[PDB]
């Protein structure tokens, strides 16, 4: 059987395949206390001589 | 932000684009493939893994002169449909360029200019380069102004002409293509810089001391003109000037928008290191009435405005001293409705050195885009050729054959006649 000998809980308990990858997730620029995170920045301007 | 689109038309347009886009490539560090080993935004883009595509359209009805950039090293630099070509050349015929065979290539030119404008976040100008002495540069180039002035109305359209020289033509129907193409550069052009080949020949003869220069050497100096023109759009300086301020502090009443160029740290390495090329000496050679890039003497005309673009290790105290000594000389004169007539602009970037070309290493530069009433003689010399040819109806069967009525010859001469009449009227 697949049930336990005294607790009658499924011991095999399986692992159905995730149909998608459920991937590429989230995480946001937001970091906990609602500001912005520190990614590297840019300059987008004329050359700073 | 800070983008400008250059629009080359005519065979001289491709060759002047081969030197100008070359100089823009070095002046931001782009290798011949298109990869740097954001000052570049006016001229190039960013296409992922370091690719840098120029913002240009090379437009010609004859494939031969646009094929040499398609088969040389720079097929891989330019995007391969930014080099729009055709089948038959307009063949020194303003009628062919503007009415007959330019009206099938004009679709691909406007479609590509639109695509080159959709990736812009604030576009300053259209630096159109052409040569009004021939076919597709006089024809299709004119029609491209008609289409550009109606879809991009607020947009400013700078235009570097290559107006016919007095005694050197390399074309005999050239007076027809010059006079008939004034209206594109009078009502659909906001800045009309007038250049000619002889004045570059003279500068190359006495300053660079190349006795026997080629068109590729003529494209050297005109490349230096646009680098100093768009200097403030790309690198920082004490005083900056953008193309909105070239067409404001220089251009008087709107029909008068015809300016002349004079770069003048022109020197080569045998002379260069012997003299001080400081601010005073380079600006006296700039105002010298033999270094004009027009074959047009300013000593019989009145300076309405001047735009000095000092470019290098130039201190502003020396700029204000240099504008004083050019203002105290009687041989240089100004119109009475001009108490202030200079828009000085300094770029901190040194002039880009020329390995293997013709110039030398100079620490500072100067270029003038000055509007004067002396420019009322570059069209009077071409009046005499037009009236002499059209008196006997010479060469006009080639024009009328593709659908160019005989009427337009008369009011193109009349339009230039009102252009002349407008120029001595300002100088009263
Ligand atoms: N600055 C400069 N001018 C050039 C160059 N090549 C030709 N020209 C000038 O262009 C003028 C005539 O125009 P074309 O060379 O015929 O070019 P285009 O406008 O395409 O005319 P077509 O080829 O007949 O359609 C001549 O007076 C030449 O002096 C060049 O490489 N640099
Ligand atoms: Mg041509």
């Amino acid at each position: 059987t697949s049930l336990h000998m005294s607790k009658l809980v499924p011991v095999t308990d399986l692992s159905p395949r995730p149909s998608f990858r459920y991937h590429a997730d989230t995480g946001s620029l937001d970091a906990t206390l609602l500001p912005v995170d520190a990614v590297p920045q840019e300059r987008i301007g004329r050359r700073l001589i | 932000m800070r983008e400008v689109i250059s629009i080359h038309v005519g065979q001289a347009g491709i060759q002047i684009g081969n030197a100008c886009w070359e100089l823009f490539c070095l002046e931001h560090g782009i290798q011949p493939d298109g990869q740097m080993p954001d000052a570049f935004n006016t001229f190039f883009s960013e296409t992922g893994a370091g690719k840098h595509v120029p913002r240009c359209v090379f437009l010609d009805l004859e494939p031969t002169v646009v094929d040499e950039v398609r088969t040389g090293t720079y097929r891989h630099l330019f995007h391969p449909e930014q080099l729009i070509s055709g089948k038959e050349d307009a063949a020194n015929n303003f009628a062919r360029g503007h009415y007959t065979i330019g009206k099938e290539i004009v679709d691909l030119s406007l479609d590509r200019i639109r695509k080159l404008a959709d990736n812009c976040t604030g576009l300053q100008g259209f630096l159109m380069f052409n040569a009004v002495g021939g076919g597709t540069g006089s024809g299709l180039g004119c029609l491209l102004l008609e289409r550009l002035s109606v879809d991009y109305g607020k947009k400013s359209k700078l235009n570097f002409c290559s107006w016919p020289s007095p005694q050197v033509s390399t074309a005999v129907v050239e007076p027809y293509n010059s006079v008939l193409s004034t209206h594109s550069l009078l009502e659909h052009t906001d800045v009309a810089v007038m250049l000619d080949n002889e004045a570059i020949y003279d500068i190359c003869r006495r300053n660079l001391d190349i006795e026997r220069p080629t068109y590729t050497n003529l494209n050297r100096l005109i490349a230096q003109v646009i680098s100093s023109l768009t200097a403030s759009l790309r690198f920082d300086g004490a005083l900056n000037v953008d193309v909105t301020e070239f067409q404001t502090n220089l251009v008087p009443y709107p029909r008068i928008h015809f300016m002349l160029s004079s770069y003048a740290p022109i020197i080569s390495a045998e002379k260069a290191y012997h003299e001080q090329l400081s601010v005073a000496e380079i600006t006296n050679s700039a105002f010298e009435p033999a270094s004009m890039m027009a074959k047009c003497d300013p000593r019989h005309g009145k300076y309405m405005a001047c735009c000095l673009m000092y470019r290098g290790d130039v201190v502003p105290k020396d700029v204000n001293a240099a504008v004083a000594t050019i203002k105290t000389k009687r041989t240089i004169q100004f119109v009475d409705w001009c108490p202030t007539g200079f828009k000085c602009g300094i770029n901190y970037q040194p002039p880009t050195v020329v390995p293997g070309g013709d110039l030398a290493k100079v620490m500072r530069a100067v270029c003038m885009i000055s509007n004067s009433t002396a420019i009322a003689e570059v069209f009077s010399r071409m009046d005499h050729k037009f009236d002499l040819m059209y008196a006997k109806r010479a060469f006009v069967h080639w024009y009328v054959g593709e659908g160019m009525e005989e009427g337009e010859f008369s009011e193109a001469r009349e339009d230039l006649a009102a252009l002349e009449k407008d120029y001595e009227e300002v100088g009263i």
